[PDB]
């Protein structure tokens, strides 16, 4: 997932919440959101 | 100038189950975006790429295994190579890879499954490392009381720094299509038969793989 | 009761890729059909499901076979079994959890000869299927004892049980009673594992009481 864009990406996170996706999934999201230092966006 | 090496990885489960979680999460996103076709398509794209992921883990490490322990077994090291080479065939065709073949029929101790996986692991190397045209030697020997194969290609090769970081844990020049685990697992298998290994390659020039095993009798 | 049957002591699945790629392979398919061109919703939403379905299949496959397989090759070793079942029990207690099973465990640090993957995954595929057994509540026991130079490890269950006929039939590849979920090749490899471990296999079963399973190994000094 590192070639989504930052504003896709947490599109993407908000919307597997949403969708209660598996907590592994959403956990590959946030830790390439922490990778990009934008944790402070969730 | 030619050099010579002579000589952690996730479980199985953890290593698959990576890209085929991103693979569900991706697939199940596609619906949230309605009203953006490049977005559904990223997301497409994403899932198959990490779909493409696995079958390359898969074929790194599960090629040959079977649902039930192995027991070793007094292997026929030209059958094996054959069978082998029997289905990197098609392979090497479309890359024009030439396949010579000079095998006899020595035997050595080990796991059908594993040694087979050992064998598949270097000789896709060998032709990945030749995309547009190559020759690909496989050659049995004895060589010094032991059983040696040696594979040879004529493609890429390989720096000093990439010949030493060889069989490291997810070292790739491969991009996304690379997974950095087939050579290790080489290396584990080829201890596990209590044999050695040597590489020797040359930039641009090529690589030859040499693995030496003990005789059965 | 007078529905007991037992298995006293004492074939052909498909390789691990392959049983995996079938699945896999599917998925893939599907999902280029959404990523080649643009399908109108009705199609995506079927083909994802599908796909997913298919990713479903292959994590169970995972599961049966390679929950702990690592990717170098194993060597025998002095295996603690209240050990390796404690870490077992971990892994599924989530599960438990999930259909209201309880899991009481009377554990004893007795040592067997094994490959300590193969050795988690048999009594995690034993295990899974005790609490499958039970989706609307009971109790899992696990049972670690001596018997006449043996470990004993038992693993019981108050579930559906099984009839003569699906006894019989357990660890036949591709035999299950769970449907679409099922893969009928979790037992088949207990078997396999247990039988490369000197081992024997002792299970009793009644339809609507429960399953007792007992593995037999050699014990380790
Ligand atoms: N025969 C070869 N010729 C050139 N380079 C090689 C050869 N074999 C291995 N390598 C290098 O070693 C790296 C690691 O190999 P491997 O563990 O099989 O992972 P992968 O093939 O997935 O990259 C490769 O990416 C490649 O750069
Ligand atoms: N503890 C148990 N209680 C009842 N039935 C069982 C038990 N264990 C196994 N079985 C039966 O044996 C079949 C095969 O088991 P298994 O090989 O693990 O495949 P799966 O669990 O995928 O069905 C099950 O579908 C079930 O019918
Ligand atoms: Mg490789
Ligand atoms: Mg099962």
């Amino acid at each position: 997932m590192k070639h989504l864009s930052d504003e896709l990406l947490i599109e993407s996170y908000f919307k597997a919440k949403e969708l209660n996706l598996s907590p592994e999934f959403i956990e590959l999201i946030e830790k390439e959101i922490q990778r990009r230092s934008l944790t402070h966006k969730i | 100038g030619p050099h010579m090496v002579i000589r952690l990885a996730a479980s199985i489960s953890h290593e698959i189950r990576n890209p085929l979680t991103a693979a569900r999460g991706f697939i199940q996103l596609i619906e949230e975006q309605p009203l953006a076709a490049d977005k559904r398509r990223q997301y497409a794209r994403i899932a198959i790429e990490e779909l493409d992921r696995a079958e390359a883990i898969i074929t790194d490490y599960l090629t040959f295994a079977k649902p039930a322990p192995e027991t070793p077994e007094k292997l026929n090291v030209k059958l094996e190579i054959e069978r082998v080479i029997d289905i990197l065939r098609p392979l090497a065709n479309m890359s024009c890879v030439d396949i010579q073949a000079t095998l006899a029929p020595f035997s050595v101790i080990g796991e059908r499954e594993k040694f087979r996986q050992c064998l598949l692991n270097v000789m896709k190397n060998a032709i990945e490392a030749m995309p547009n045209g190559g020759t690909l030697q496989v050659y049995v020997s004895i060589d010094n009381g032991r059983v040696l194969i040696r594979i040879a290609d004529t493609g890429v090769g390989m720096t000093k720094e990439q010949l030493e970081r060889l069989g490291e844990p997810y070292f790739t020049t491969k991009g996304v299509k690379g997974t950095g685990l087939g050579m290790m697992v080489v290396y584990r298998i080829i201890e596990s038969m209590n044999g050695t290994i040597r590489i020797e390659s040359e930039i641009h020039k090529g690589t030859t793989v040499s693995i030496y095993l003990p005789l059965a009798s």
